[PDB]
């Protein structure tokens, strides 16, 4: 189990050494992407029945 | 001996403290002024029939017109969503199938499940019939989900708490991802394709790296098994559906949870999660006979896709974002819009 | 309305539907039997009397039986157990001689409580099988059953327990209204085990037919 | 390997009867529709008959309606065409063509070797104005085949096919649905156009591409082939 | 021949109660046909046949409103020049469909609980519809044959006249054969299900009461018509006719019996919610 514990410790060190960005910036990026691509979402805005392939 | 455990606990505490330091105004504070998506009414445009058992998985081809559905009947039907036709009816060898995958090129479909064998079927044979190109073996447990990389590499998640990237031509485990504790119940591939995330039953999700082959990040915050997972279209966030009726959207860059999509009216588990084309909408295949579609920026439920007579097992959205197929345990696919 | 290619595609779809219907009818004519167990308990003996999932096709009295020996699975049972929602019976082998071995009957009873009371099997009968009768009788002669069941009081001889273990297996069924746990001591029996399976499956089929029919 | 060999030829007196049989070989015959295409000794191709998958619906050409009978034997993997009252104009060498119809399929993928038969002494009219055109190797050529009806169905597909026949060879498919290249064909070939107007485009025409090029409608099931354009020099 | 009939005070007092029972049966048949709206979760061969019986009930249940030609008390029918000619066929259709579908459901139950592993128990729903239409065609057949407007009063006509030709024996056989089939099926069901195998469950008990109820309702509803027809045939054989007081009393008894034969319509929807999951 010593090898397993050493592997877990090394994995924890690797997963903790990573630099993390601010959550506010990530939320802003998510909102910006959603707003930018909301135009090309037929799922959100119902497409006109002419362009809908599933007429059915 | 115990020094290693103490160091691991200290590292975990340091990681939690670092995440808390990176915390700031929540997603609600940011996207509070944004208007609601509005009520979303969604009609069953098509209702594919022909399965004689419970559907366990579905996947949309890259053309967003062909989908392959796997059911405990033992059949792998490839539908034509536009006209509800059946292009192929593959007679899977082992009737206990619990996953399916349509290759991006459209020339292959993968199936697997309780047999612990991932079979790579072929579609463009010169003989005009589906022939098993390769049956991958090596997983010591039930296969949960498989996803093609481009055409020859396929990654699988099995009940042996390990994920593996294969080489179809060689048929050998090129890379094995280990580090999970419980059964890896679902898998999802990033659009960039160099990363993927898996949600295991140990109430934790990890960010794997296909190239180098180790868990880049570990996400926690659930309280039960993670039965489904999906990437945000931008490839910087993913959502997990747990057994405690809580879709949770994490972020890769901040290494944190952003929301907990929960409602007191729901007490049932989750089976499938998928975004929309822009990611503004997040679907969810709740097992209480219906799928609830929520706004992925304000956590408010914004419509119900009721109409299934049994548990909604598998769910998927087309590449172009024109439809959302939901496969229930009632022997019926259903394409919405 | 539809072009030539579309008409031929609909022809192909109709042919696929016909093949699916035929295969579904053939499958429904068959009878599926999940086979659980405590491990080493004697599933080999019963499967002889007739990786992952180990199927077994054997026919009797013009009836095609399918036994899904699932003991090879090592994952968590909660995730894949719902796959067997449609089985018409659940054979459950239990090692009678194992009462003094290592206390394995407590594990077997826990497994029975987990399976019988599981939400997915509220209406599927359990064909309990108690085998290793000769070894159980020899052990009962050698030692009493108080090792595993101290609450038991009796002469500690075979059949003087009146199948005491069988009683403890039956009362473990919480929902006695919607299922019947058939029991049958599986000795050599001169191939009567298959007969007991056949009567139990026929009874379950009759119950299913009547439930469906009005 | 997939191979289609047909037999039943030979000289026949006018007004007689003869059965022509196709011998399938290893391409899952039971799920393949089959056509019968004839070639006049000096003229272009012409559709004859067709039997669907599973011996379902069945069609015929107006010239041979009633006179000819087509049947298939899936267990024997053999295709039969029974002809009665053969006329003088009925002389032709008959090709045996497979075709599978589903979304994204490639109908008329493979053509049999062909059986030579001699006899002793709607209807969208496709057109190929250019009878022949010489071209040097390494150059780019374009063959135009104007139709007489809008081939663009409401589904968006344009049911036009392009076939190239090498000298003394069975015709092979080049482009299906006016834009999708066949499997195994070189990328040089390319089709384009619009409703009632199509033009195959081949760039850097190499050797072994000389032959008669045929266009084909598939909208109205009384199919019609083009007159055929031959490439020389 | 006929001697027509007389003493219609009973036929003017009690058949009003018959019409009230018909209205109640119409309500029951509406409840039974409400499966198209509510109880459409799943359709099986047994459900198909039960819905067929419901439709056969509803035909007469709606034909009773078609009996709305203003005054009708004892012998005063009006506006029946053809209307009632169709009404008679509708009533015969209801009776024959009820008989045939009772026998069909009894045989279906016998096959389901005596030969369990038999292909018939797993008949495809389309095959159920096909066989249903086939039985409907047979019923319309017989009915026509048996029936084949203004007779004295605008609407009075039946088998009161004795034409012999032994067709009465044909009708009696067409009743007895369903009775024999149903009795045999019920006896085999009970004997096999209870004696050979224990089957002491409450579900089993309820399924036993179903067949008991079906047999009892069938015999009670349809035996009086058979016995009165047999008595009429015997009176035709012995002393012939012209003693029309005796056949007048017999005809009054036959009207009383016919009251129960059409009360079978109101007794029919008992099976729904007496042996099937409903409400
Ligand atoms: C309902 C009312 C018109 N009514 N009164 N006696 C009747 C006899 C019959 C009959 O024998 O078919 C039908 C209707 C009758």
């Amino acid at each position: 189990s010593i090898a397993q514990a050493r592997k877990l410790v090394e994995q924890l060190k690797m997963e903790a050494n990573i630099d993390r960005i601010k959550v506010s910036k990530a939320a802003a990026d998510l909102m910006a992407y959603c707003e930018a691509h909301a135009k090309e979402d037929p799922l959100l805005t119902p497409v006109p029945a002419s362009e809908n392939p599933f007429r059915e | 001996l115990d020094q290693l455990r103490q160091e691991a606990e200290q590292l975990k505490n340091q990681i939690r403290d670092a995440r808390k330091a990176c915390a700031d105004a929540t997603l609600s504070q940011i996207t509070n002024n944004i208007d609601p998506v509005g009520r979303i009414q969604m009609r069953t445009r098509r209702t594919l029939r022909g399965h004689l058992a419970k559907i366990y998985a579905m996947h949309w081809g890259t053309d967003s017109r062909l989908l392959v559905s796997a059911s405990q009947d033992g059949k792998l039907i490839i539908w034509d969503s536009y006209t509800t036709n059946k292009v192929h009816a593959i007679p899977l060898r082992s009737s206990w199938v619990m996953t399916c995958a349509y290759a991006p090129s459209g020339n292959y479909v993968a199936c697997g499940g309780l047999d612990n064998i991932c079979s790579i079927y072929n579609l463009k044979t010169r003989e005009g019939n589906v022939r098993v190109s390769r049956e991958l073996a090596g997983h010591t447990g039930y296969l949960s989900c498989c996803r093609f990389l481009d055409d020859n590499q396929i990654v699988t998640s099995s009940g042996d708490t390990t994920c593996a990237l294969w080489d179809i031509e060689t048929g050998q485990q090129t890379t094995t991802f280990t580090g999970h504790t419980g059964d890896v119940m679902s898998l999802s591939l990033a659009p960039d394709t160099r990363l993927f995330v898996s949600g295991a039953c140990d109430a934790s999700a990890k960010l794997w790296d296909v190239r180098e082959g180790m868990c880049r990040q570990t996400f926690t915050g659930h309280e039960s098994d993670i039965n489904a997972i999906c990437f945000f279209p931008n490839g910087n966030a993913f959502a997990t559906g747990s057994d405690d009726a809580t879709c949770r959207l994490f972020d890769l860059r901040a290494d944190q949870e952003l929301m907990t999509y929960s409602h007191d009216n729901i007490i049932c588990g989750i089976t499938s999660v998928s975004f929309s084309k822009s990611g503004r909408l997040l679907l969810a295949g709740y097992d209480d006979f219906n799928c609830n579609v929520w706004d992925a920026l304000k956590a408010d439920r914004a419509g119900v896709l009721a109409g299934h007579d049994n548990r909604v097992s598998c769910l998927g959205v087309t590449d172009d974002g024109m439809a959302v197929a939901t496969g229930s345990w009632d022997s019926f696919l259903k394409i919405w819009n | 309305t539809l072009s030539a290619e579309d008409k031929a595609a609909v022809e192909r779809s109709k042919m696929i539907d016909r093949n699916l219907r035929e295969d579904g009818e053939k499958a429904a004519r068959e009878v599926k039997l999940l086979l659980l167990g405590a491990g080493e308990s004697g599933k080999s003996t019963i499967v002889k009397q007739m990786t992952g999932i180990v199927e077994t096709h054997f026919t009797f009295k013009d009836l095609h039986f399918k036994m899904f020996d699932v003991g090879a699975q090592r994952s968590e049972r909660k995730k894949w157990i719902h796959c067997f929602e449609g089985v018409t019976a659940i054979i459950f082998c239990v090692a009678l001689s194992d009462y003094d071995l290592v206390n394995r009957m407590h594990e077997s009873m826990k497994l029975f409580d987990s399976i019988c009371n599981n939400k997915w099997f509220t209406d599927t009968s359990i064909i309990l099988f108690l085998n290793k009768k000769d070894l159980f009788e020899e052990k009962i002669k050698k030692s009493p059953l108080t090792i595993c069941y101290p609450e038991y009081a009796g002469s500690n001889t075979y059949e003087e327990a009146a199948a005491y273990i069988q009683c403890q297996f039956e009362d473990l069924n919480k929902r006695k209204d919607t299922k019947e746990i058939y029991t049958h001591f599986t000795c050599s029996t001169d191939t009567k085990n298959v007969q007991f399976v056949f009567d139990a499956v026929t009874d379950v089929i009759i119950k299913n037919n009547l439930k469906d029919c009005g | 390997d997939v191979q289609l060999v047909e037999s039943g030829g030979g000289l026949v007196q006018p007004g007689g009867s003869r059965k022509l049989s196709c011998s399938a070989s290893g391409f899952a015959f039971s799920s393949f529709g089959m056509h019968w295409v004839r070639q006049a000794p000096e003229k272009g191709l012409e559709w004859v008959a067709y039997i669907s998958s599973g011996s379902g619906t069945i069609y015929y050409a107006d010239t041979v309606k009633g006179r000819f009978t087509i049947s298939r034997d899936d267990p024997k993997n053999t295709l039969f065409l029974q002809m009665t009252s053969l006329r003088s104009e009925d002389t032709a060498m008959y090709y045996c063509v497979r075709s599978i119809y589903y979304y994204g399929s490639s109908p008329f993928d493979f053509w049999g070797q062909g059986t030579t038969l001699t006899v002793s002494s709607s209807d969208i009219v496709m057109t190929q104005a250019t009878s022949s055109v010489p071209v040097t190797p390494g150059e780019s050529v374009s063959i135009s085949c104007r139709s007489s009806k809008s081939l663009l169905h409401s589904n968006g597909n344009t049911y036009l096919y392009w076939f190239l026949q090498r000298p003394g060879q069975s015709p092979q498919l080049l482009i299906y649905r006016m834009s999708n290249l066949a499997s195994g064909v070189p990328d040089r070939f390319s089709g384009s156009g619009s409703g009632t107007a199509f033009t195959l485009t081949i760039s850097r025409l190499e050797a072994e591409d000389v032959g008669v090029y045929y266009c084909m409608q598939h909208l109205e099931y009384p199919l019609t082939f083009g007159a055929g354009t031959k490439l020389e020099l | 021949n006929c001697c027509v009939f007389r003493d219609d005070f009973i036929a003017k007092v009690l058949p009003p109660v018959l019409g009230l029972e018909f209205i109640f049966g119409l309500l029951g048949n509406g409840l039974a046909l409400w499966i198209f709206c509510f109880h459409l979760k799943s359709w099986k061969s047994s459900r198909i046949f039960l819905f067929n019986l419901a439709v056969a009930d509803f035909l007469l249940i709606i034909c009773l409103p078609f009996v709305m030609d203003y005054y009708v008390r004892r012998s005063d029918w009006k506006f029946g020049d053809i209307p009632c000619r169709l009404v008679l066929f509708m009533f015969a259709m209801n009776r024959q469909g009820s008989i045939i579908f009772l026998t069909v459901v009894a045989v279906d139950r016998y096959f389901r609980v005596v030969h369990p592993h038999h292909a018939l128990n797993k008949i495809s729903n389309w095959t159920a519809a096909i066989i249903s239409c086939l039985l409907w065609g047979i019923t319309v057949g017989l009915t026509v044959h048996l029936l084949k407007n203004g007779t004295a009063n605008v609407c009075i006509s039946f088998s009161i006249c004795h034409t012999f030709r032994w067709h009465e024996a044909m009708f009696l056989l067409e009743f007895f054969l369903p009775l024999g089939i149903i009795l045999f099926c019920s006896a085999r069901i009970i004997w096999s299900l209870r004696q050979r195998q224990m089957d002491r469950h409450a579900k089993i008990k309820r399924a036993i009461t179903f067949i008991m109820v079906v047999a009892i309702v069938f015999v009670i509803c349809f035996l009086p018509s058979v016995v009165v027809r047999i008595h009429i045939f015997w009176l035709l054989h012995t002393s012939g006719t012209q003693n029309c007081e005796v056949y007048r009393s017999v005809d009054l008894a036959f009207f009383i019996t016919l009251s129960f034969t059409y009360m079978n319509s109101m007794l029919d929807p008992v099976v729904y919610y007496f042996s099937s999951p409903s409400f």
